[PDB]
């Protein structure tokens, strides 16, 4: 009953190790239409509601305890690998969705470590301060290496002076209070994660706004005898939950 | 719910002591 | 006892289960959100830059403004490289600012219990306003209100010899006279948003993408203008508060 | 005809807490419908219950999310958790983030522990409870005395350990204001050593969570002194 | 025996938006009767549906009540409207003057043509709305990607066209107060040349009204930033 | 229908609080 | 609309023996359960039957 | 039973006038 297999449209996950599937705030994203919005909706897409599998990060014995990684939603499927989710959601002014996503990772019997695997709703994904206009950089890009933890997490100011503390900041102490699974090498290869749609309203101008984070971190170092495999990734296949489509026109460029 | 403990509390008629909640739907 | 955390959660147990012992619950209700939002905190204060009988104008002095951003969340004259332009109406920042060289006081005004304490990621509610005065001289005072978006309206006196801020259609109060020294009131949710942000809005705020980000769009309650003889302390209270997707509360130091 | 009124001495008096309401002045507006969301919430105290981590200093003196054994029977303890919500090691967790703003407390506290080692590493703890009166444990000998849990490894990784609530009176104070300063201790032990075979990680790391037991309450909502992040 | 009184903090104070009534000075008094009266309402709204005229500029930059076009395909836009309660050539509209009264809405807004041109002439138009997101549209081709219609010429002389209320929020501020400026644009375009015999003039005028569709509403009574005309 | 919200609202009679509508035909 | 009121002459005044209740400031608070407390009394006359020593004076 | 004789003594609701008093067992 640790091996399952879940399909959507023409693909399929599958696992012998799995620990079950934790559905965020207790429920799904049921596709219903934005009341908010006044023309019928472009939704029910078969082409585009499946699992896009991608590769997440390479873990090594350096990366310590809260070093993580962050995946914006839906920015990182809005390109290339989105295929006709990608697609369709770069011709509509608005985009409302839920997200179903498993985490891969696996090692061995001799290994040792732990990681964190969940998401969180409005989630700082900045990657730094852009010089001259006092603003972040690249909000919408996944972590293309591990981040560090801030010892003090005070969060990232912009005006370059320190003290205090900014809105964006993200306590790891806690991390655990958002919907989650820990994935830890002595018993599972993989992670089973589902949210609805939140958000501070019935829809989303989504290339403007990444609402939804899933975020990898570490929480015990990975580990292992010298002879053991030593190469280890971290990959992950994500699927749009009921992707509802609205405000269609010519395309957001985002190439 | 809140930290209101008062018998009398009305005088002002609801809609207006509050917003008026409703559902988009 | 025996559990496996990997899941996603854990039995949440009480001394009865692993041994020879009970349940010792007590019937409580002071931990709901609701009860526990609903009192009174101080964000700031306002000070006037001008009598009773002219024309309103922004006015900053040692960090007190003539106006105030009706949030929890930390504001002030907007920033900019060269400084905070104080020719302005205050505006939600992303940070919160010490005054000067010392941590404080704060140059920028908020509700530090709030922002100290907010286990949530939105929230929404109405607003209930306290507005006490802070000196002792007989009082003679405009406060002018408006919803989040709308028109500061911050133009020229019509009538002469009266307050500019107390020529509008907006709500609007006028206190004076001998021990008449408090304003009381409260306001609706009033944003075209659905809920707000408790703390960070992942996004920017212009189609563009080059501005504001992490700080949400009339993710506020409206502001306040004031004018007259009187410097008052400003309070906001929570009311028939609800919050939504719970999220990690701000840091705490470890001990040496 | 007017009615006459009594008025009473502590008028034009404001409460920051006062139990009712105010004048209301933008009336018949409509809350921007938000039927569409989910995960809402109307109870602190269940955030109290979502096990967060403790934070395990170091020599060099900075925080673990957990904390090492091996194959070893340490004389001494491996971790000593101080039941007491004030106490620091909790400092960062969620429980004690929301009973900070509270005054008192009851009920069960709930250690989560979590093995991280190799799947092929085994062996056995003995976690304790120790109320007061007889002063703090020093070996798992007298730790044994009071109330304990053998923690066994195996195929379940985890373990929840109940501190049980047992007390004078029917609350206790949540905070270090003055000195009592505690209400027992929670102590970890080696009963037998992490064993393994050769080519494994000798050094095992146990996650380590705490969270609001089932029985659990809080009450008198107030201030915590004032802070600033580091 | 009088009634004891608790008296609140706020005493004294006047509110401009009171939600009650004052004393009477000079009661019984009866109202000069107007049963006669026609022409009575009651929703500020209604006036809002009522179509009123767009204000287009002119190069040497002065207004007209409508646009011209002739036997072309002039390869940009005849009149580009921008979907936005504040928005200038609206200034005058009676949709926009009630509009900046009041601080939010939300529905469709109805965008009126009418062509004035000969009997004799013919030809086809595409009016389009496109939304955020993507940049304001540059070309038919473009435009005829996002929401609309084509309008032909014939017996019938107007055209009504819906700009759809198509938002992330159930609500849109009604004004330009700091900068997202824009809910998008509705632009119109020449599908086919205004095409027509001898003996007629070759450049045709449309009408250009607007008003608020039937979806629409308007709420939060505000006062707009004070002016004086010219 | 007007910016009235309070529910105790009679003490003065109606008559007095308002002038009186009355129909000349 | 709202209630005309006379206020009387004794406004302010506070008594130290007053028949009323004043404001609350910390409602809904549970007092700290009790029930296994003996020894409880309501009228301070008990106390007077009970009897208790006259002091006697020497030379 | 204590010093108090005011008939209208509501208001404030009990619950909030007074501390709730619960019995352990």
């Amino acid at each position: 009953d640790r091996v399952a297999s879940d399909k959507a449209g023409n693909s399929a996950t599958n696992t012998q190790s799995t620990v079950g599937r934790l559905c965020g705030y207790g429920e799904a994203h049921h596709g219903e239409h934005p009341a908010s919005c006044a023309d019928t909706a472009t939704d029910k897409v078969l082409a585009a509601e499946r699992y896009y599998t991608i590769d997440l990060a390479s873990w090594t014995t350096t990366q310590e305890a809260f070093s993580h990684i962050r995946i914006p939603l839906p920015h990182v499927l809005a390109g290339e690998d989105g295929g006709v989710f990608g697609a369709t959601l770069r011709r509509h002014y608005l985009c409302k969705t839920g997200w179903r996503v498993q985490v891969q990772c696996n090692a061995s019997q001799f290994h040792a470590g732990s990681l964190l695997v969940f998401m969180a709703p409005e989630f700082y994904t900045g990657k730094g301060t852009k010089t001259g206009d006092m603003e972040p950089t690249d909000p919408f890009t996944m972590d293309t290496t591990w981040r560090a933890p801030q010892g003090a997490p005070t969060g990232y100011r912009y005006d370059s002076r320190t003290g205090f503390f900014a809105m964006n900041h993200q306590n790891q102490w806690q991390w655990t209070v958002y919907p989650h699974q820990i994935l830890n090498l002595r018993t599972n290869t993989t992670v089973d994660l589902e949210v609805p749609y939140v958000n501070i309203a019935p829809t989303s101008s989504w290339t403007q706004h990444a609402n939804w984070t899933l975020v990898v971190a570490v929480f015990s170092p990975l580990q292992y005898a010298s002879g053991s495999s030593s190469d280890v990734q971290i990959t992950a296949s994500i699927q749009p939950v009921n992707p509802v489509f609205n405000g269609l026109r010519h395309e957001t460029v985002i190439a | 719910s809140g930290n209101e403990g008062v018998i009398i509390n009305n005088f002002y008629s609801n809609q207006y002591q509050n917003s008026i909640d409703l559902s988009a739907s | 006892g025996s559990d496996n955390a990997e899941k996603g959660k854990v039995s949440n147990d009480d001394a009865s289960v692993d041994f020879v012992a009970e349940p010792v619950k007590l019937p409580e209700n002071q931990t709901r959100v609701a009860f526990f939002y609903d009192r009174a905190v101080p964000i700031g204060m306002l000070r006037p830059g001008q009598n009773i009988e002219s024309t309103f104008v922004y006015q900053e002095n040692d960090l007190r403004l003539n106006c105030l951003l009706l949030t929890p969340l930390p504001s002030f004259c907007p920033d900019s490289t060269s400084g905070p332009v104080k020719t302005k109406a205050p505006v939600q920042w992303r940070w919160v600012r010490s005054g000067g060289t010392t941590n404080f006081p704060l140059m920028t005004k908020q509700d530090y219990a709030f922002l100290c304490f907010s286990p949530f990621t939105y929230y929404k509610c109405d607003l209930e306003v306290t507005v006490s005065a802070l000196g002792t001289d007989t009082v003679a005072s405009v406060l002018r209100w408006a919803p989040t978006g709308a028109p500061a309206d911050v133009t020229d006196q019509l009538i002469g010899y009266t307050p500019s801020l107390g020529e509008t259609r907006n709500p609007h109060m006028w206190l004076v006279g001998a021990g008449n020294t408090q304003i009381s009131f409260v306001v609706p949710y009033n944003s075209p948003l659905s809920v707000l942000p408790a703390a960070w809005f992942n996004g920017w705020s212009d189609f563009g993408n080059t501005k504001d980000f992490g700080v949400a769009p009339n993710a506020d309650f409206g502001r306040l203008w004031i004018q007259g003889n009187t410097s008052a302390s400003v309070r906001i209270r929570y009311k028939k508060m609800k919050v939504f997707c719970p999220r990690p509360t701000l840091f705490f130091p470890w001990p040496v | 005809s007017p009615i006459a009124v009594t008025v009473r001495e502590h008028k034009g008096c404001f409460y920051s807490t006062n139990p009712d309401t105010t004048v209301p002045i933008y009336g018949k507006t409509i809350s921007t419908p938000n039927d569409y969301m989910c995960g809402e919430f109307s109870d602190l105290l269940e955030l109290c219950k979502l096990p967060t981590f403790l934070g395990n200093p170091n020599s060099n003196n900075k925080r673990y999310p957990y904390f090492s054994a091996t194959n070893s029977v340490p004389t001494t303890s491996l971790v000593d958790y101080q039941v007491a919500l004030s106490c620091s090691c909790m400092c960062n967790s969620m429980l004690a983030a929301v009973a900070r703003n509270f005054n008192q407390y009851r009920g069960s506290l709930n250690f989560l522990f979590v093995f991280t080692g190799a799947a092929m590493v085994k062996g056995k703890f003995l976690i304790a409870y120790t109320p007061p009166g007889a002063g703090k444990p020093t070996t798992r000998d007298q730790a044994m005395q009071a109330t304990y849990a053998i923690w066994d490894l195996g195929l379940n990784s985890s373990f929840v350990f109940t501190a049980p609530f047992i007390s004078p009176t029917h609350y206790r104070q949540t905070s270090y204001t003055s000195a009592a300063s505690v209400d027992g201790w929670v102590t970890v032990w080696q009963l037998t050593p992490l064993t393994y075979p050769s080519g494994t990680p000798v050094n095992s790391d146990i996650l380590t969570l705490v969270s609001a037991g089932d029985d659990f309450t809080l009450r008198m909502p107030i201030s915590p002194t004032k802070w600033v992040p580091q």
